[PDB]
RNA sequence: GCAGUCAAGCGUUCAUAGCGACAUUGCUUUUUGAUUCUUCGAUGUCGGCUCUUCCUAUCAUACCGAAGCAGAAUUCGGUAAGCGUUGGAUUGUUCACCCACUAAUAGGGAACGUGAGCUGGGUUUAGACCGUCGUGAGACAGGUUAGUUUUACCCUACUGAUGAAUGUUACCGCAAUAGUAAUUGAACUUAGUACGAGAGGAACAGUUCAUUCGGAUAAUUGGUUUUUGCGGCUGUCUGAUCAGGCAUUGCCGCGAAGCUACCAUCCGCUGGAUUAUGGCUGAACGCCUCUAAGUCAGAAUCCAUGCUAGAACGCGGUGAUUUC
RNA sequence: GUGAACAGCCUCUAGUUGAUAGAAUAAUGUAGAUAAGGGAAGUCGGCAAAAUAGAUCCGUAACUUCGGGAUAAGGAUUGGC
């Protein structure tokens, strides 16, 4: 269930220390920050869901 | 005395004597058994180990820790060109054994085969099969009797196929000649069959299928003169012993006064005839297909030589066979396949594998890139280049 | 390995024969675990007994609590070293030789285990895969 | 069958190829030979050595078109 | 040292399930003794290391029969030597005795197997210390320490290697005879089932691995580096530069190719006839009986199947067969 | 010249280039070497081999006939410009 966040690169998964702001937290307290599990921003078989959005309506 | 601390000899006795074996061809000693009902067909094949290389696959082991999972072994490679039938033989039964009764071989004769039936070809008239070319010319009448003689009597029935080594990156010319038994209906169905292809043309997917048992018989490469060490698997001598430690201390014992045949010496290593069982076919390529590396998976457009050839050896054109694990005998080397004398029902064997992925990357080092393709994809251009 | 091991241990190249010294791993008072021993392991004169990931080694410990001093125990091989190899084609080593000592039937005596643990020995002992945290 | 990449170099591991390594804080890091991984045993840092992916993006050599414009915009209005 | 016979006893009862007195008859030649036939114009004894073969009075493994065999476990026996019989602490030791694994850690022969095969730790020359003895030189089957292990090119045996003569020469073959190889264990499942009051507690089929052994192979991983192949380093010498020389391969990292490893991967076949033993039919002996005639089933056995040679005085088929 | 140095290693002067050859690169050697993981399990016994090593600086035990033990041990640093 982990998710994506734009730009880590990485078709892992890696801890980091997240803040107010950013995606993949919404903080707790007044200058809270917690370290958190995150997927890469490249895809691999290891998704179980891909989240996609149109641009161009093909035929 | 008696020893001390028993402990297992070395080598093995079924192997004797080792010396170098009498041909580069090892020989088929034995034949499937025959169900004369099924189709007639090859019971065998000429070849060219090309090498080995890695393959990976998933696995159907009901059972295993690694059922349902991918795993990587290796293959070699035959490289196997379709043979040509030139020749028929029929055997007999004698209270003293087989014995050969005819051959009867075909019209027109490749210099493939007619190379072999020579030592000083170049300086040679090649006079070889032209009196016998002829018994066509009137009518056929002798080599019709002949066929007609296998036919009356003959037990058993081989075919004289030959490789076509010219489509082989091999230098060689002087093509391989071989027997073949023939394992299909009534030895009468049989000499047909045999007759019917002189002059003509066998191809490997006839024999032989993907995911089947076969055996490989070839002669071991070469290492020459052997310490007894090496030779025969022989512990070293401890560092303090005068005159060398690569020997065996005692040679012998005292009575029965001699050396005896069963303890270890010195001698040639290797050459030796190997017929080797239980081998399974991967994959069954054709020379007339672009992609044979490619899979159902994979799909990537590529034969599979490996990149900059196979080392040692060539390029592989036509069509191979290629088999779980590694094969008696070295590169470029004659090798036979053969049907197994047994139906296994291993589990291990009717497994029915599927290849995901051939390794196409270079054996010339530690290589990194499987297509030419995925080089310059990765790397950039380069000085030389566009 | 052997008795109160549930699955089977696949053939990996054994690293470490009798005398080797290894890492404790766990929490026990124990630091080090010098092995003895190898259970399962067979006779060829001459050859010495060894034990990879996941083999089960009688041992005894040359530092630590001096009550786990001067005595023999069971213990468990939970890391390499020797480059051993697995049928999904890798070649992997870790960076030291550890164990864990158990009884004989694979349980442990510690709290929990310091240090990543080989799979191939975790599916083996159902209570290396308790105390265990990165695997593999 | 993932291919994998080098910790060290930064080149595809094609399966079976190259070696593993399990670190004492439970990091890893595959190298796709021997070469990296002397290397990487010697403390040698991959952004000073010349032939690596690592060195190679720092020093910005021959990306070129990977900054070259792309195109890739709509218009909308609903 | 090993095995019988008689059967008083032991074994709750009960002679012989397992044992067995008093007597008695034997085998064995890894004990020791007795002898002194052979070796004194001589050539080391102990032990180990290594490597082969053989024996069976069989520890384990295959198939059996018996039990004071409910299950599990264990004992007694039969066919059996096909196969395996390990790793360490102290000791020169054999022996001994502990630690530990193991399926089991059986016992013996081969000039008390094995020194131009090794080692030389003990013993057993010369040096030396101590104890005991002796006036003394010296002595000790007492403790100590130090102390040169030579030759193969010959024959034969063994491993491998050529090879004249049976017209020449080439290709393809058969198979006499010889060798022959595989092994042992665990887990799941059977199944907490059979049996048992309970505690406890199996096995045949099926599956997944594993040990010891063997024969290959180098895709991969590792080792190796005169590829002196690429880069680096000291010292000096070529005026400097460029590029190189020397340092018994000067040094260092990488290093292809080969070679190589339970340090790497791959492969190790299935038929028949038997043993013991349990049986069928069945007389002898109107009954009974596996046996006398005849017959069934059966083992890590045996013969094949397979595998390795291929008789250079065993051989079949086939090609081409010379003119100055 | 490097360096503590009549050491090792390289060079000037002078002197040599003498020691049967040629082709190969099997086993077994002699002499030179490296080897994963383990680390005396080897062996009568660490036999052999390997590890150490210069210099500057920090640091230095028992015991002692006070002279020692002692480079004890244990540590850091070292090119070039
Ligand atoms: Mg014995
Ligand atoms: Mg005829
Ligand atoms: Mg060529
Ligand atoms: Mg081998
Ligand atoms: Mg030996
Ligand atoms: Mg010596
Ligand atoms: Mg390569
Ligand atoms: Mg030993
Ligand atoms: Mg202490
Ligand atoms: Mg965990
Ligand atoms: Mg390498
Ligand atoms: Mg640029
Ligand atoms: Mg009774
Ligand atoms: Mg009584
Ligand atoms: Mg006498
Ligand atoms: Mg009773
Ligand atoms: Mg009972
Ligand atoms: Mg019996
Ligand atoms: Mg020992
Ligand atoms: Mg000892
Ligand atoms: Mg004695
Ligand atoms: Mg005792
Ligand atoms: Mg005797
Ligand atoms: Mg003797
Ligand atoms: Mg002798
Ligand atoms: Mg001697
Ligand atoms: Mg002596
Ligand atoms: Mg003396
Ligand atoms: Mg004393
Ligand atoms: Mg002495
Ligand atoms: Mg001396
Ligand atoms: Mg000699
Ligand atoms: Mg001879
Ligand atoms: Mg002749
Ligand atoms: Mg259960
Ligand atoms: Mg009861
Ligand atoms: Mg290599
Ligand atoms: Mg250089
Ligand atoms: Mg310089
Ligand atoms: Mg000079
Ligand atoms: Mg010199
Ligand atoms: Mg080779
Ligand atoms: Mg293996
Ligand atoms: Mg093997
Ligand atoms: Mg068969
Ligand atoms: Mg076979
Ligand atoms: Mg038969
Ligand atoms: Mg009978
Ligand atoms: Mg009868
Ligand atoms: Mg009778
Ligand atoms: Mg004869
Ligand atoms: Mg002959
Ligand atoms: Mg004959
Ligand atoms: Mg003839
Ligand atoms: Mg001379
Ligand atoms: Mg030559
Ligand atoms: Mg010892
Ligand atoms: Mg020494
Ligand atoms: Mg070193
Ligand atoms: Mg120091
Ligand atoms: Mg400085």
């Amino acid at each position: 269930g982990f998710p994506m966040k734009q730009g880590v690169l990485l078709p892992t998964r890696i801890k980091l220390l997240l803040t107010k702001n950013v995606s993949c937290y919404r903080p707790r307290r007044d200058g809270e920050r917690k370290r958190k599990s995150v997927r890469g921003a490249i895809v691999g078989p290891d998704l179980a869901v891909l989240a996609l959005v149109i641009v161009k309506k093909g035929e | 005395s008696h020893r001390k601390y028993e402990a297992p000899r070395h080598g093995h006795l079924g192997f004797l004597p080792r010396k170098r074996a009498a041909s580069i061809r090892a020989r088929v000693k034995a034949f499937p058994k025959d169900d004369r009902s099924k189709p007639v067909a090859l019971t065998s094949f000429l070849g060219y180990k090309a090498g080995m290389t890695t393959i990976v696959r998933d696995l159907d082991r009901p059972g295993s820790k690694f059922h349902k999972r991918e795993v990587v072994e290796a293959v070699t490679v035959v490289d196997t060109p379709p043979v040509v039938v030139v020749g028929v033989v029929g055997y007999v039964e004698t209270p003293r054994g087989l014995r050969s009764l005819t051959t009867v071989w075909a019209e027109h004769l490749s210099d493939e085969v007619k190379r072999r039936f020579y030592k000083n070809w170049y300086k040679s008239k090649k006079k070889a099969f032209t009196k016998y070319s002829a018994k066509y010319a009137q009518d056929g009448a002798g080599i019709e009797r002949e066929l007609a003689r296998i036919k009356k009597y003959a037990s058993v029935v081989r075919v004289l196929v030959h490789t076509q080594i010219r489509k082989t990156p091999l230098a060689q010319k002087k093509a391989h000649l071989a027997e073949i038994q023939l394992n299909g209906g009534s030895i009468s169905e049989k000499v047909d069959w045999a007759r019917e292809h002189f002059e003509k043309t066998v191809a490997v997917d006839s024999v032989f299928e993907q995911n089947e048992m076969i055996d490989a018989i070839a002669v071991t490469k070469g290492h020459g003169f052997e310490g007894v060490t090496h030779r025969w698997g022989t512990k070293k001598l401890p560092r303090k012993t005068h005159r060398g430690l690569r020997k065996v201390a005692c040679i012998g014992a005292c009575h029965p006064a001699h050396v005896m045949w069963s303890v270890a010496r010195a001698g040639q290593r290797g050459y030796h005839s190997r017929t080797s069982i239980n081998h399974k076919i991967y994959r069954v390529g054709k020379g007339d297909d672009e992609a044979n590396g490619a899979t159902s998976f994979d799909r990537t457009k590529k034969t599979i030589t490996p990149m900059g050839g196979f080392v040692h050896y060539g390029e592989i054109k036509n069509d191979f066979i290629m088999v779980k694990g590694c094969i008696p005998g070295n590169r470029k080397r004659i090798v036979t396949l053969r049907k197994s004398l047994y139906t296994n029902t291993s589990r291990k064997a009717l497994e029915e594998v599927s290849l995901k992925w051939i390794d196409t990357a270079s054996k010339f080092g530690k290589g990194r890139f499987q297509t030419p393709a995925e080089k310059h994809a990765f790397m950039g251009t380069l000085k030389k280049d566009l | 390995s052997g008795n109160g091991a549930q699955g089977t241990k696949f053939r990996i190249s054994l690293g470490l024969p009798v005398g080797a010294i290894m890492n404790c791993a766990d929490n026990s008072g124990a630091r080090n675990l010098y092995i003895i021993a190898v259970k399962g392991s067979g006779s060829r004169l001459n050859r010495l007994p060894a034990a990879s990931l996941g083999d089960m080694v009688m041992a005894t410990v040359k530092k630590g609590k001096p009550e786990l001093r001067k005595k023999v125990m069971p213990a468990i091989v939970v890391r390499q070293a020797k480059s051993w190899r697995r049928r999904d084609g890798v070649f992997l080593y870790f960076e030291d030789n550890a164990g864990v000592i158990a009884n004989p039937k694979g349980e442990m005596k510690g709290s929990a285990i310091t240090g990543p643990v080989g799979k191939e020995c975790a599916d083996l002992w159902p209570r290396v895969a308790s105390n265990s945290g990165v695997v593999v | 069958m993932k291919v994998e990449i080098d910790s060290f170099s930064g080149a595809k591991i094609y399966p079976g190829r190259g070696t593993l390594f399990v670190r004492g804080d439970s990091k890893i890091f595959r190298f796709q030979n021997s070469k990296s991984a002397s290397l990487f045993k010697q403390r040698k840092n991959p952004r000073r050595i010349a032939w690596t992916v690592l060195f190679r993006k720092h020093h910005k050599k021959g990306i070129t078109e990977e900054v070259a414009k792309k195109r890739s915009r709509k218009t909308v209005k609903a």
